[PDB]
C-alpha cells in the first residue's frame, strides 16, 4: 500500500451525438441515453421498473400486437423495428440510461 | 417530395455534434468573427465594388451637366 494509490475521479456526462453514416450496412443501429446515477443510488430500482414497463422486443417474440409494452406492441404491429432493448448501465457515480434499437432505414424516425 | 432516408447514398462519414445547451451561441464572436467579415469583404470587393462606382460616378457627373446646362453666358 502507502503512496501511489489514487481514487477515481468523476466523469462528466456530456450529451451529444455521434453518427457514423454507412449505407452499405442493411440495418441501422441507434443507442440513446440520458445520464443515470451510479451503482450506489437508491433510485435504480424505480428506473428498472420503468425500464421493465417499456421492456424489450425482438422479431422472434411470439405475441406481437398483444404485448403489454406499448412500444413493443406498436413496434411489432407496424413493424417499426427488428429489435429494441432498454438498459440502465451503472458506473461509480454516473451511468447511461435509455434504449437501443435496430431497424430498416425508413423506421428510425417513427421508432424514435 | 423527396423525404429523408431516400435522398442519396453516403458512406463512411462520421459526424460529431454537441447539444445546444452545452455550448455557446456566440463563441469567439468578435475574436474570430470580425477577421472573417474582413476576409469575405476582400474576396468580394473587386467584383462587387467597381460596377457600383461606375454608376456612382455616372450619377454625379450626370447631374452636374444637367444643372450646369440650364445656364449660359453670350448668344
Amino acid at each position: 500500500d502507502e503512496d501511489a494509490v489514487p481514487t477515481l475521479s468523476p466523469c462528466r456526462f456530456t450529451g451529444s451525438q455521434i453518427c457514423h453514416r454507412e449505407d452499405g450496412l442493411p440495418l441501422a443501429h441507434v443507442a440513446i441515453a440520458v445520464e443515470g446515477p451510479g451503482w450506489a443510488h437508491p433510485d435504480n430500482v424505480a428506473l428498472q421498473v420503468a425500464n421493465a414497463i417499456i421492456g424489450h422486443y425482438d422479431c422472434t417474440y411470439g405475441g406481437g400486437a398483444h404485448l403489454s409494452s406499448p412500444l413493443a406492441s406498436i413496434a411489432a404491429t407496424n413493424k417499426l423495428c427488428q429489435s429494441f432493448q432498454t438498459f440502465n448501465i451503472c458506473y461509480a457515480d454516473t451511468g447511461l440510461l435509455g434504449a437501443h434499437f435496430v431497424c430498416d432505414h425508413m423506421s428510425i424516425d417513427d421508432m424514435m | 417530395g423527396r423525404q429523408f432516408g431516400h435522398l442519396t447514398r453516403v458512406r463512411h462519414v462520421i459526424t460529431y455534434s454537441l447539444s445546444p445547451f452545452e455550448q455557446r451561441a456566440f463563441p469567439h464572436y468578435f475574436s474570430k468573427g470580425i477577421p472573417n467579415v474582413l476576409r469575405r469583404t476582400r474576396a468580394c470587393i473587386l467584383r462587387v465594388a467597381p460596377p457600383f462606382v461606375a454608376f456612382y460616378l455616372v450619377y454625379t457627373w450626370g447631374t452636374q451637366e444637367f444643372e450646369k446646362s440650364k445656364r449660359k453666358n453670350p448668344a
